[PDB]
């Protein structure tokens, strides 16, 4: 287990890590995470309490280096950085768990919640959907628009998902017109998968991360991908079994781990009363099916 | 966006556009097989394809065997419409070809959006107003090559036979609208209204009758009273 020490928590701020969050007072003693499950990618996320509005936050991997929390009075916000000296961050560290300044990451040992929204999620294609090369963790917040977001503007603070259009030249074979729109299979298996993707893992992990940050920071490029990735799999005739099944347990898992007062705002009608009621794989997505229509059925 | 009564002289604009109307693509006789269930026979349909300024009608003969062995032929006749619209662009030259596409019925969209994904600068429009262009096969001479096409076939056609030559696209469009909304109403007195006269004939050439512009004015009154006269009817008023 792992430990993300903070110098101080000089503003009053909401502050989470990956489902668990606490409230922190102006000037409270607080100096960090400690326990933190080595393993998995994990997100420290932010929300002030004098401006609710703009969360932020950064996803890392404790196997990547040590990293702890700064608050920066000039930029406003609580900042993730690097600790050269090895055993400075060791001595640090110690230091404040010696004085039990330090909240502890509340793992139930039955509970694989963070594994299962997290499986295919990889430090390594963060980085490339958020491009800032200089460090090892990536930072997310609530404003931050998407390539494709950006085609219809700064492009460094941008969220390079893959672009997903379904009435596009990449979409449509020339000559295969209907075949290609109503079946969006050659769209999932040849052009997403075999090319762009390489496999469903990387298909996935996009999928997940998507999520992750349409639901922890109220990213709506995120919301508008995860949409997106659904429904080229739903709107799909021809999809491997090991996916379809696969994608079932990675929704069951979102939906519910999703409060109940975000998904009156985060789920699209459209894209979700196709893909459970009218798609090819309406039959396919048991579980998911199942944990919508038990928490939700007012929508059916 | 959509075309509607607010912007509608755009129309005769200078900006080439044409109307699809796919109403009559996919025609069906619903009739009892022998074991007591019902089945379609279809037959041949058309494409209703019109520049509203100049009159040139490009109709794109359907012939039945398009949909042999096919399925979901409701479906498929609006991305058959769809394919072909896309076909007749690609064949006129690029200062021929339109600068908006405006389908009569929603469906037609997405079908034609896709289609033409080579020509984005194209706009696809859908459109409020309640066009009467499903009436065309009641123009006789459009019926005829219809129904006598043994194969696929395309046939250009001024539905404003020469009237451009003493009226504007404005007054031209809005007199086959009537007349197409008359014959849609009620076909037989349409027709009546066009024909009972003896004295007056449609030149080879053309799809209507030689009207003077008095007999014109005449006609088209009558054509009014009848559309009048077929609301209070259906209506009860
Ligand atoms: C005094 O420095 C520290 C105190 C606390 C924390 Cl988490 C980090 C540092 C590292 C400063 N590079
Ligand atoms: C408590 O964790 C959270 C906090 C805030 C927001 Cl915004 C979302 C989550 C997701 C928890 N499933
Ligand atoms: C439709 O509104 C949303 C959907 C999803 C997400 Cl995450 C955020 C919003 C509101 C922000 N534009
Ligand atoms: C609770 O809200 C929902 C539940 C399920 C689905 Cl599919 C969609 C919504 C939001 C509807 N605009």
């Amino acid at each position: 287990m792992n430990t993300v020490p903070f110098t101080s928590a000089p503003i009053e701020v909401t502050i989470g890590i990956d489902q668990y969050s606490f409230n922190v007072k102006e000037n409270q003693p607080f100096h960090g995470i400690k326990d933190i499950p080595i393993g998995h990618v994990h997100v420290i996320h932010f929300q002030h309490a004098d401006n609710s509005s703009m969360r932020y936050g950064y996803w890392f991997d404790c196997r990547m280096g040590n990293f702890y929390i700064q608050y920066d009075p000039k930029d406003g916000l609580y900042k993730m950085m690097e600790e050269r000296d090895g055993a400075k961050f060791e001595n640090i560290v110690h230091n404040f768990k010696e004085r039990q300044m330090m909240v502890s990451y509340p793992k139930i040992d039955e509970d694989d919640t963070w594994y299962n929204l997290t499986e295919f999620v990889q430090m390594d294609k963060i980085r490339k959907i958020v491009r800032k090369d200089e460090n090892q963790f990536s930072y997310v917040d609530s404003s931050m628009t998407t390539v494709q977001e950006n085609e219809l503007s700064d492009p460094a603070h941008s969220l390079n998902y893959t672009v997903i259009n379904f009435k596009s030249r990449e979409a449509i074979r020339p000559g295969h017109e209907m075949e290609d729109f109503l079946d969006k299979s050659y769209y999932l298996n040849t052009v997403m998968l075999q090319g762009i993707f390489k496999n469903s893992s990387n298909y996935f992990g996009e999928l997940q991360f998507a999520f992750l940050n349409a639901m922890f920071f109220g990213n709506y490029g995120s919301s508008l991908q995860w949409h997106a990735m659904i429904e080229l799999i739903c709107s799909s005739a021809t999809v491997p079994k090991h996916m379809l099944d696969k994608l079932d347990e990675i929704l069951y898992y979102q939906i519910k781990t999703l409060p109940e007062q975000y998904s009156d705002i985060l789920l699209n009608e459209r894209v979700w009363n196709i893909c459970l009621y009218s798609s090819f794989q309406k039959n396919s997505l048991h579980n998911t099916e199942k944990i919508m229509e038990n928490k939700y059925p007012e929508l059916l | 966006g959509a075309m509607n009564s607010s912007n509608y002289a755009e129309l005769f604009n200078n900006d080439i556009k044409l109307f699809v109307d796919d109403t009559n693509v996919y025609r069906v006789t619903v009739h009892k097989t022998f074991e007591g269930n019902v089945a379609t026979k279809a037959i041949n349909g058309c494409i209703f394809t019109l520049n509203p300024k100049t009159g040139h009608l490009f109709l794109k003969i359907i012939h039945t065997s398009v949909w042999a062995g096919q399925k979901r032929l409701s479906q498929l006749a609006k991305w058959k419409t769809a394919e072909e619209v896309s076909a007749l662009v690609r064949s006129l030259p690029k200062e021929e070809q339109p600068k908006q596409i405006i389908v009569t019925r929603k469906a037609m969209l997405d079908p034609l959006e896709v289609h033409m994904l080579d020509f984005p600068n194209i706009a696809i429009r859908p459109t409020e107003l309640r066009l009467p262009f499903s009436a065309a096969m009641s123009i006789d001479k459009l019926s005829d090559v219809v129904m006598k096409a043994t194969e696929p076939q395309m046939v250009l056609f001024n539905i404003y036979d020469d009237w451009l030559d003493r009226i504007s696209s404005y007054t031209a469009f809005s007199r086959l609208t009537l007349l197409l909304r008359a014959l849609k109403t009620n076909e037989e007195s349409a027709k009546m209204i066009l024909l009972s006269d003896p004295t007056i004939t449609i030149k080879s050439y053309h799809l209507w009758p030689s009207f003077t512009d008095e007999q014109w004015i005449t006609i088209e009154s009558q054509m009014r009273d009848l559309i009048l006269t077929e609301y209070g009817r259906k209506y009860n008023v």
